[PDB]
């Protein structure tokens, strides 16, 4: 506050917050490249780094690289940019330059397998003293994974004890400093460690089968953030991965059904989903289409999900939610694919009317696409969109997934055009629209959830 | 061999063969990343105390010859084995005239 | 976020009397915000956090923390643009087209641009921080 | 043909062809077929836009799909996708070879792996890479395949240059020559070759490396760089071969590296960087650009700040160029190149942005006038900037003209003829404002400046033209009146300072300038005589209905042939001419109650192309401008899209077995399917029924014609050409398909399109009808086994790349074309350019136009 207006007293003390933050968490040509580094658009500055570290000779920028293409979790490219499965092993008996291992072992340790985890686990021990803490954490859980490659669950819990001890001792500080947004790595690792090896509530075998249903509730405790809190079936893709033996090894990839449901930064989702497609899981194939589309594309994934949609009507197609999910992805892909005028989407509206009932959030996806077309088409008083409102409000009665939430989506324009009429009423065409929509949402209120 | 700067037994030690993960004539264990030379040294060593002079010769001839074959009739793999295997065959062959036996040489 | 809310449903010249700033959390509310049919936007009566904020930001100034937080926040405020837009919708008090163009802005469009230690000088000038 | 659209009486055959050609190993055929609506398992199907509009993510998909490598089909398709749009970094990091042990012995005819891996790291490699990994990739058993022989010897050339051996390198490169020339190359009857273009560009890069190794020293090698710049000046149009050729050069400068060869490596990276950028592939472009980033490249990070000035950070790009420009006025930092480049780009940035008032940007124009004095791209770009400023002050009030902009144009016309760096190209930028102020002069016959300013620009026009205003088409549509005293003067003074003018054969508001030019000291013959001669001839024979000799068979006139035969053009290549030696004559005496035709007759004794048009078309000419921009963009793949040039200087002015194409199109028409009742159902009858009607069309039939014509070169190159000008068709929203869309010669090459005679005619046109490109119902079958989403898709992606970095300038051009006389949507789809497929698109767009 007592400083010169220009920042000229700053030279000595601008090199210090960028070294304290790297622990605290409150995070020339090279100085003018990282302009976009994390600015919502990584790919460019991210491969700026993977380039300036292909030189594999500047360690500061090397950590910059790994930490960057690490934050948005491109973990199997991190294990790809491995100096170990190469002409030589990695930086052997890794001296103070082990932080690259620190950044990479977790990369393997959740995107990796018997072969991957092992080839790095016998390339990380490396040092002579046990000095490091982060890569030692990720080492413990890498060797827990190779431990349940040997498949001894209890002494895998022993390596989980070692990992838990390590993080809980050497990885957290007190309150009054750091809201947990920047203890992300730590608590994500913690949640993953329990899922790796803990036997009490899911200890029994009877518990295990019904814990497939009870793993669907891991998101409840964790959260819904794409960072690491989303655990609907993402953490389930890990329960059956830790429990992988013959039939349960075939169920490892089958448990990654709604895992990629979360997946722009999906190169990681890509690698994991390839691994699962190695099992032919229709839901996994559906979410592979999901990731490709999410990159940005409309009709690649349109075509693939629509052919699978009209294909698996009997073969496999888990009645619970396989083609219902191909059709969720399909419906919002139409919404953002700009090709699927009302009859087209209403075909698979009917498709769900015929195949599935416990999930009409697809019907709200048709709702939002109809919103797109109606507003781009009447930007009023359109009997087309009023019949749309009619069948949407009929669908809004039962499946009660988001009725309360996205009901204002339609009632907002309906009531706003009502207001426009009551100020200025050509416009004598909302007349029957308001009358019949009022009557039909009235029968809704009479025959719908109260809340 | 001139220019083959090595102990050609070590040369052999630098010959792994993934496709063939199963090999055994007179005890000739070989696998994926398992070097021809690792089994060559295997033989050489315990075959010294087992076999005699000429029976050592013959055993090398026939075993490393089964190798010669099953890599030769294995068009999918490459045959870096057979050149130095045969070079070994020559050190064998040369080692003595009188010691080396015509039956082995025949075969 | 509420400033973009208001000046994208098109009020113009928000009275200083209306703004209340709770000490508990920091909420910034528009009480009336007459803005339906660009109410008062054409009138534009008033046609009008400095270095103190930067001093408090840190030794590296704004470098990093501010826009990293705010850009995970960008990932937040573009995924649900339409949800926060129907949150905006509450500025009727008596519009739509300006709301549409500037929510495209929210998604990433820049003024008169199809576009959809130096970060000290960049992110301190982030529009989501310095526009008004 | 003789079975339905999609089923196993169509799929089994397609799939065995897949297996067999995968055994063969042609990468673009690979792309096309693996895409073609394969309805298998999600991974093997997903390649629908495998590279177009999303490529990198599907690429890492194939990557970890073959990570176990035990689907060798899937891993050669891995390396496929890696090739097709260049993820050669994960090629060199595909850990089957770059490990403690490498090859799995004798990669058998599965060797697509080897071929792709090899070309990829031969262009991004080193002694480590090329040495150890040929040391793994050569050693195979069955001689069955030779891709790897080729690339193994190109790489052995590289290891030899690293071993410092002119002789050895020459020999290895020349042996690569032998092999590829012998067994990779294909014939004629087919020479629509662009598949073969990949292999002959490999040959070109090999020749480059050969003389780079025979390069005596730095002066001989400077001559070498000059001759490769001359390559860069007259080689072809594509990103992909730029990439292979100069990346192979990069490997050269890296393997053999001294201090002088480190500067070499820096400059090659800068070249490949900025070129791979300028052809919309800011991905691997960015990668190798950052490789040179490690090497003192201010301008280059301004080009990166420009790609983000396209994507997301205009503010910081502008800021950094500001302070870096005004702070790097120290050692080296050539002021008229480093400083002037950066602040030039800062100026165009702010012209585009108008977020910071143009006050300081006219001040940075003064700043380049100061720091730049050897360089002139600031001068021409400020000619266009002050064109924008004449617009702005015309918005400020009744002051359109300007002294500073007039002087800018004045020294630009003091510098026209020297090289023509962007002159013919930016000709729109000048004609627009010239005719805007001409319209101002006719309007306000405040605005008390049109007189002196208009006359100054007309003196500009006259001084350039007299001893040289050639670019007048859709504003000098026809010349029929004065009240300007420049229009006819110039349109008919070019006709004597340009030496077609011997073969011609308001009403009172036109003569005065005509007889004024008769007064002028150059007057061969009075052309209006013949003009109204044929005018009265027409208006007497315009009504002789029933229920040519008057002006015909005369020739020897003073005005140009009325029939559309005039102006095949030249372009920046450096003395530059606005047409071979020819004398138009023979007035058509045919009573076609109008085709009069001649052809090319030069001195040498060859024949050059011909095609007939009429009636004031210039959007054609902007497509030739687009082809020349593709050329300057390049300035593997290399789509063979030939190009004519129909320019003009007055009204109606300007320019596989294919005999089989002709007769098979005849048999499609002459299958006796009525040619005017399908139109009855289309328009005159049910439209929502016309949807299923056009489906019964596609299933009543054409495509048989197309592929019977095609075989490999025919299909592959026509598909590439269709990709490129189809994307141009959509990107320019032109559509409005013609009736003999494709008609070319039969010998060696020539594959391109025709119509392009329209610009937003499908959206901004009376009763708009489906704004797109020229599309058919069975367009998928027009390409056959690869579908219209195949190598069409790949070279379509290369079209996005080949026209989406000069895209802002191209959009700025099309802003001019708007010309609603004969804005919103204009800028909107300019932004769109900035940011199956008939099996789907046909019904969707075509019928929701006519359903």
């Amino acid at each position: 506050r007592q400083n010169p207006h220009d920042k000229n007293q700053n030279g000595q003390l601008l090199k210090n917050l960028q070294i304290t933050y790297e622990e605290i968490g409150d995070i020339n040509l090279v100085s003018k490249i990282e302009e976009l580094q994390y600015s919502e658009n990584w790919k460019l500055a991210q491969d700026c780094f993977n380039v300036l570290g292909k030189f594999s000779d500047d360690p500061k920028t090397t950590t910059r690289m790994l930490k960057s293409m690490y934050d948005h979790q491109l973990y199997s490219q991190i294990i790809s940019n491995s100096s170990f499965h190469s002409s030589d092993g990695k930086i052997s008996l890794s001296p103070d330059v082990k932080e690259w291992y620190s950044i990479g072992l977790e990369a393997a340790n959740l995107e990796g397998n018997v072969q991957t985890l092992k080839n790095w686990v016998e390339q990380i021990e490396s040092l002579r003293n046990i000095d490091d803490r982060e890569v030692l954490l990720q080492y413990n859980i890498a060797k827990a994974l190779i431990a349940i490659s040997n498949e001894d669950p209890l002494r895998t819990q022993k390596y989980i004890h070692n990992s838990f001890r390590l993080i809980g001792t050497n990885f957290i500080t007190s309150s009054k400093e750091t809201t947990l947004l920047k203890k992300q790595n730590l608590l994500m690792k913690l949640h993953s460690l329990y899922d790796l090896s803990f036997l009490s509530s899911a200890k029994d075998k009877f518990e295990y089968k019904s814990n497939t249903t009870i793993l669907d509730y891991r998101m409840e405790r964790i959260g819904a953030d794409f960072v690491p809190n989303h655990y609907i079936l993402s953490m389930r893709k890990s329960f059956d991965q830790l429990k992988m033996n013959e039939q349960a090894d075939a169920d490892l990839g089958k448990t990654f059904f709604t895992l990629a449901q979360l997946a722009a930064r999906l190169d990681i989702a890509s690698e994991s989903l390839m691994h699962c497609l190695e099992r032919r899981l229709p839901q996994a194939e559906l979410e592979f289409a999901e990731i490709l589309w999410k990159q940005g594309e409309n009709d690649r994934a349109l075509k693939i999900v629509q052919e699978i949609h009209e294909k698996y009507q009997e073969n496999s197609s888990v009645n619970a939610r396989d083609r219902a999910a191909v059709l969720l992805k399909f419906t919002e892909w139409l919404d953002l694919s700009n090709n699927s005028a009302s009859e087209q989407i209403i075909k698979q509206y009917q498709d769900i009317f015929q195949i599935d009932s416990k999930w009409d959030k697809p019907y709200y996806s048709i709702g939002l696409y109809y919103s797109r077309l109606l507003e781009r088409k009447k930007a009023t008083n359109g009997r087309f969109e009023y019949r749309a409102i009619s069948y949407f409000l009929l669908a809004f009665e039962k499946n009660t997934a988001k009725v309360r939430e996205n009901l204002p989506k339609v009632i907002t324009f309906w009531l706003d055009i009502a207001a426009a009429s009551i100020s200025e009423a050509r416009k004598e065409m909302l007349s029957k629209a308001t009358e019949d929509i009022c009557s039909h949402v009235e029968e809704a209120l009479q025959h719908c959830p109260t809340y | 061999i001139i220019g083959a700067d090595l102990s050609t037994i070590e040369i052999l030690n630098r010959l792994k063969l993934d496709y063939i993960t199963e090999f055994k004539f007179k005890n000739f264990v070989i696998a994926k990343g398992a070097p021809i030379g690792k089994s060559i040294v295997s033989l050489l060593l315990r075959c010294k105390k087992t076999l005699t002079l000429d029976r050592f010769i013959d055993t090398l001839l026939e075993d490393i010859a089964v190798l010669i074959k099953e890599i030769s009739v294995h068009p999918n793999e490459s045959k870096l084995a057979v050149p130095f295997l045969v070079a070994l065959m020559y050190q064998i062959v040369q080692f003595r005239p009188s010691a080396t036996h015509n039956l082995a040489l025949k075969d | 976020v509420m400033a973009m809310v208001g000046h994208i449903l098109g009020l113009g010249d928000r009275h200083c009397e209306n703004i209340l700033l709770d000490i508990q959390t920091g909420k910034v509310l528009h009480v009336d915000f007459d803005c339906l049919f660009e109410k008062g936007k054409r009138l534009p009566v008033p046609e009008i956090l400095t270095p103190n904020l930067l001093d408090a930001l840190g030794i590296i100034g704004t470098e990093g923390t501010f826009k990293k937080s705010s850009e995970v926040t960008l990932a937040l405020m573009r995924k649900n643009e339409v949800a926060l837009m129907n949150v905006i919708e509450t500025i009727m008090y008596d519009i739509q087209k300006a709301l549409k163009v500037l929510r495209n802005k929210i998604r990433g469009i820049d003024p008169q641009d199809g576009l959809v230690t130096e970060t000290l000088i960049q992110e301190a000038t982030s529009e989501d921080n310095l526009s008004k | 043909r003789q079975n339905p659209h999609d089923k196993n009486q169509n799929g089994q055959l397609l799939k065995n062809l897949q297996i067999t050609y995968e055994e063969i190993g042609d990468i673009d055929s690979l792309d096309g077929v693996l895409r073609t609506f394969a309805t298998g398992n999600l991974v093997s199907k997903i390649e629908e836009l495998q590279y177009s509009e999303n490529w990198k993510l599907a690429q890492d998909c194939f990557n970890v799909l073959g990570k176990f490598s035990d689907d060798p089909k899937t891993t050669t398709r891995m390396l496929k996708s890696m090739y097709d749009h260049q993820l050669y970094s994960q090629i060199i990091s595909n850990s089957s070879f770059h490990s403690s042990d490498g090859k799995i012995s004798l990669s058998p005819d599965v060797k697509e792996w080897y071929s792709i891996g090899l070309e990829a790291a031969n262009l991004e490699g080193n002694v480590q890479t090329l040495k150890n990994w040929v040391e793994q990739i050569e050693s195979l058993r069955n001689i069955d395949d030779r891709e790897v022989l080729l690339q193994y010897n190109i790489a052995k050339a590289l290891i030899a240059i690293s071993n410092e051996d002119p002789l050895r390198t020459q020999k290895y490169i020349h042996n690569s020559f032998r092999l590829i020339g012998t067994n990779f190359i294909t014939s004629s009857k087919e020479t629509t070759l662009l598949k073969k273009q990949n292999l002959l560009m490999k040959l070109h890069s090999l020749y480059d490396l050969s003389f780079l190794s025979s390069a005596k020293d730095k002066f001989e090698y400077k001559s070498n760089t000059t001759i490769l710049d001359y390559r860069m000046e007259r080689i072809g149009a594509d990103f992909v071969p730029n990439h292979y050729i100069l990346s192979m050069r990069k490997s050269f400068d890296q393997l053999k590296m001294n201090e002088q060869a480190d500067a070499d490596l820096g400059k090659t990276f800068f070249t490949l960087a900025q070129l791979a950028r300028n052809n919309a592939r800011l991905d691997i472009a960015s990668e190798s650009l950052m490789h040179c980033l490690e090497r003192r490249l201010p301008q280059a990070e301004l080009e990166f700040a420009e790609i983000l000035w396209k994507q997301g950070e205009n503010d910081r790009a502008l800021k950094i160029v500001q302070e870096i420009h005004e702070k790097y006025q120290e050692n080296s930092s050539v002021n008229a190149r480093d400083r002037a480049a950066v602040l030039l780009k800062f100026t165009e940035w702010l012209d585009l942005s108008n977020n910071s008032a143009s006050e300081q940007i006219i001040k940075q124009y003064q700043d380049i006038f100061q720091i730049d004095s050897k360089w002139d791209k600031p001068y021409y770009s400020i000619g266009l900037y002050y064109s924008r400023l004449l617009e702005r002050k015309k918005a400020e009030g009744y002051i359109t003209n300007g002294r500073f902009e007039y002087r800018a144009i004045s020294y630009f016309l003091l510098a026209f003829e020297k090289n023509t760096a962007k002159v013919r190209e930016n000709l729109p930028k000048v004609i627009t404002f010239w005719l805007d102020i001409a319209a101002a002069s006719i309007s306000e016959a405040r605005k008390e400046m049109l007189s002196k300013a208009t006359e100054d620009i007309c003196s500009h026009v006259e001084e350039a033209l007299q001893h040289c205003w050639y670019f007048v088409l859709t504003q000098l549509l026809s010349r029929l009146l004065h009240s300007h005293q420049s229009s006819a003067q110039i349109i008919m003074h070019i006709l004597l300072s340009l030496a077609y003018i011997t073969a011609l054969v308001r009403v009172l508001r036109g003569k005065h300038i005509l007889e004024k030019y008769r007064q002028h000291s150059q007057n061969p013959h009075d052309l209006v005589s013949s003009a109204l001669d044929l005018t009265k001839a027409l208006t007497r024979v315009c009504l002789q209905d029933v229920k040519f000799k008057f002006d015909m068979n005369v020739a020897p006139s003073a005005m140009v042939v009325p029939v559309r035969k005039n102006l095949d053009i030249i372009s920046p290549l450096e003395g530059y001419q606005p047409r071979p030696v020819v004398s138009i004559i023979r007035f058509g005496s045919s009573y076609k109650v109008k085709p009069k035709q001649l052809n090319i007759i030069g001195s040498d004794g060859n024949i050059y192309g011909i095609m007939c048009k009429k009636e004031d078309v210039r959007q054609d000419n902007q497509y030739m401008q687009f082809a020349t921009t593709m050329d300057f963009l390049l300035s593997k793949r290399s789509l063979g899209i030939n190009i004519y040039s129909v320019l003009s200087l007055r009204e109606d002015c300007g320019i596989v077995t294919l005999r089989s194409i002709l007769s098979t199109k005849y048999e499609s028409l002459k299958i006796k399917y009525s040619l005017k009742s399908l139109h009855d159902r289309w328009q005159h009858t049910a439209v929502d029924g016309k949807l299923e009607f056009y489906m019964e069309q596609v299933d009543k039939f054409l495509y048989q014609w197309f592929l019977e014509n095609f075989w490999f070169n025919a299909r592959n190159t026509y598909a590439r050409s269709y990709a490129v000008m189809a994307m141009v068709g959509h990107i320019l929203g032109l559509g409005d398909r013609h009736c003999e869309n494709i008609l070319l010669d039969i010998q060696t090459g020539k594959v391109l399109h025709v119509d392009f005679d329209c610009l937003f005619k499908g959206k901004r046109l009376p009763v708009p009808e489906i704004v797109p490109f020229r599309l058919t119902p069975n367009l998928l079958d027009a390409l056959g086994i690869i579908g219209t989403e195949g190598t069409f898709k790949k070279s379509s992606e290369v079209t996005l790349a080949l026209m989406r970095k000069n895209e802002v300038a191209l959009m700025n051009v099309i802003e001019t074309i708007m010309y609603d006389r004969n804005q919103k949507a204009l800028k909107v789809l300019r932004n769109k350019i900035r940011g199956l497929s008939v099996a789907g698109q046909t019904e969707t767009l075509i019928q929701e136009a006519t359903s």
